C-alpha cells in the first residue's frame, strides 16, 4: 500500500487524495481520485 | 547547491500563482518580499515572466511533464560535456563559459532578459513541437562537438607516433630529415645504405665491427648521423647482396638494424607523414575550440526554453486555474541556496499542500535512491508548490 | 486532510474536466467545419461534371 502510494504519488505529481481501508494473507483496499485524464 | 561551479551564480526560479500571499510576511507583497526580506536582502531578483502555451487536453498533459522531465535531464548532460571537452582543451581553465557572453551578453545579465526567445520557437505552435524542436536541436549539436573532440584525440596519436619516427626512439624510426647525398648513396643499385640502432655502450663495439659484418663494407663510413639518449644511429654502405649477411652479424653482435634505404619515394612519404599529420591536427582544433563555443550558446538557450516550459506546464497541473501566474528567477549568491530554498517552502507551500508539505533544503543528485530528483516521470519527493533548483 | 487542501484540489478537479471537454470539443467542430465544406464541393463536382 504504502509502495503503490508513493509510486502514484511520483507519477501524478500531487493531482490525487490517496486513502486505505484495511479489509477485515493480510489484504487493504484503496481509493485514488485520479483527477484527470491521460493517466488513468 | 553545485554540480559544476566557477564563480557563476546560483538560481533558483519559481512560479505561483497571482492569489499566492505569504504566511510568513502577512498582508506583504510577494515581489517586495523575494527582494526585500528573502535571505537577509542579499537576494537579487530578477524578471522571468514566461508566456502562455498552448496546453493540451487531461491525459496529454500527463504525458507532457513525462517528457519535460526527461528532455530536461538530457540537455543537462550534455551541456556538461560540452563544458568538460572545453577544460580538457584548455579553453576554460581559471572561468570561462559559465559567465562568459551568449550572443553579447553575460550569463547572469541573459536569464533577467530571458522571457522566452522569438527566435524559431513560436507560440502560433504546438506545444509538442516545441519539445520535439528543441530536443533535437540539443543533441545534434552535441554529437557534433563529440565527434571532433574523438577525432582530435585521434590525430594527436598519430602526431606523436610521427615525432618519434623524425627523431627519438629507434625500434620503428627510420630517419628522412637528415639525407645526404653521401651518408646515402643508391642510385643505381650496386651500394646501399644499410642504417643500424647502436645501443650508448655498444658505440665503440660498432666503429670497430663495421667492417667485419659482412665482406665488401665501404671503408670509414661508420659515424654517428644523429644520436638520442638511449641510442646512437649509424650509417654504413655495403653492397645489395651482403646486405643480408650485415644485417645477421649485426644481430649477433646485440645492435638492431634498422632498415631504410635512399629510395627517392621513401624519404619524400615519411616527410610527408609528419607534415600531413601536423596539418590535420591544427585544422581540425581551431574549427572545433570555434564549434564547441557556438555549440555550447545554443544549448544554453535550449536548457532554459525546456525548464520555462518544464515550470509552466507543471504550474497548470499543480495550483489548475488563473493560467496567469508571477513568475520570477531569483539570483541566490553561492552557498545561500538551502537558507533561501527553506524561505519560500514555509510561506507559500500551505498552497500546494497542507499536509503534502515538509521542510526540505538544497538539491542532492542521485542513483543511491529515485527521491529528492523533483521530476515527473520517476518518483520523487513531492515539493510543496513548484520549485526547481539551477546549478551552474 | 484540511478542509482548505480539499476544495482547492476539488476546484482545480472539475476545472481539468470542463477544460478537457472544451478542448476536445473544438478540436472536432474544427475538423467538422473542413469536413462540411469539402464533402458539398465533391459531390457537386462528381455530378456537374456527369450533367456537361
Amino acid at each position: 500500500v504504502d509502495i503503490l502510494n508513493r509510486i502514484l504519488w511520483r507519477l501524478l505529481r500531487g493531482n490525487l487524495i490517496f486513502q486505505n481501508f484495511p479489509i477485515e494473507v493480510e489484504k487493504d483496499c484503496f481509493i485514488i481520485f485520479t483527477h484527470g485524464e491521460t493517466l488513468l | 547547491m553545485a554540480t559544476a561551479l566557477y564563480t557563476a551564480n546560483d538560481f533558483i526560479l519559481i512560479s505561483l500563482p497571482q492569489n499566492a500571499q505569504p504566511v510568513t510576511a502577512p498582508g506583504s507583497k510577494t515581489d517586495s518580499w523575494f527582494n526585500e526580506t528573502l535571505i537577509g536582502g542579499r537576494a537579487f531578483v530578477s524578471d522571468f515572466k514566461i508566456p502562455e502555451f498552448k496546453i493540451g487536453s487531461l491525459d496529454t498533459l500527463i504525458v507532457e511533464s513525462e517528457e519535460l522531465s526527461k528532455v530536461d535531464n538530457q540537455i543537462g548532460a550534455s551541456i556538461g560535456k560540452i563544458i568538460e571537452i572545453l577544460q580538457g582543451l584548455n579553453e576554460t581553465s581559471t572561468n570561462a563559459y559559465r559567465t562568459l557572453p551568449i550572443n553579447n551578453m553575460p550569463v547572469p545579465e541573459y536569464l533577467e532578459n530571458f522571457q522566452w526567445q522569438t527566435r524559431k520557437f513560436k507560440l502560433d505552435k504546438s506545444i509538442k513541437d516545441l519539445i520535439t524542436l528543441i530536443s533535437n536541436e540539443s543533441s545534434q549539436l552535441d554529437a557534433d562537438v563529440r565527434a571532433t573532440y574523438a577525432n582530435y584525440n585521434s590525430a594527436k596519436t598519430n602526431l606523436a607516433a610521427a615525432e618519434r619516427k623524425k627523431t627519438g626512439d629507434l625500434s620503428v624510426r627510420s630517419l628522412h630529415d637528415i639525407v645526404k647525398p653521401e651518408d646515402f648513396v643508391l642510385n643505381s643499385e650496386h651500394l646501399t645504405t644499410v642504417l643500424v640502432a647502436v645501443p650508448k655502450s655498444l658505440k665503440s663495439d660498432f666503429e670497430k665491427s663495421y667492417e667485419t659484418l659482412s665482406k665488401n663494407v665501404v671503408p670509414a663510413s661508420a659515424s654517428v648521423i644523429a644520436e638520442d639518449a638511449e641510442y646512437v644511429l649509424f650509417n654504413v654502405h655495403l653492397f645489395k647482396k651482403n646486405v643480408q649477411e650485415f644485417t645477421t652479424a649485426a644481430r649477433e653482435k646485440k645492435f638492431i638494424p634498422r632498415e631504410f634505404n635512399y629510395s627517392e619515394e621513401l624519404i619524400d612519404q615519411l616527410k610527408k607523414e609528419h607534415d600531413s599529420a601536423a596539418s590535420l591536427e591544427q585544422s581540425l582544433r581551431v574549427q572545433l575550440v570555434r564549434l564547441a563555443k557556438t555549440a555550447y550558446v545554443d544549448v544554453f538557450i535550449n536548457w532554459f526554453h525546456i525548464k520555462a516550459l518544464r515550470v509552466y506546464v507543471e504550474s497548470v497541473l499543480r495550483y489548475g486555474l488563473p493560467p496567469h501566474f508571477n513568475i520570477k528567477i531569483i539570483a541566490v549568491p553561492p552557498k545561500n541556496l538551502s537558507k533561501c530554498k527553506s524561505e519560500l517552502i514555509d510561506a507559500f507551500g500551505f498552497l500546494g499542500g497542507n499536509a503534502f508539505m515538509k521542510d526540505k533544503k538544497g538539491k542532492i543528485n542521485k542513483q543511491d535512491t529515485s527521491l529528492h530528483q523533483y521530476a515527473s516521470l520517476v518518483d520523487t519527493e513531492y515539493e510543496p508548490f513548484v520549485m526547481y533548483i539551477i546549478n551552474l | 486532510l484540511t478542509p482548505n487542501q480539499v476544495n482547492d484540489e476539488l476546484n482545480k478537479m472539475q476545472a481539468f474536466i470542463r477544460k478537457e471537454a472544451e478542448e476536445k470539443a473544438k478540436e472536432i467542430q474544427l475538423k467538422a467545419d473542413q469536413e462540411y465544406e469539402i464533402e458539398k464541393t465533391n459531390i457537386v463536382r462528381n455530378e456537374t461534371n456527369n450533367i456537361d
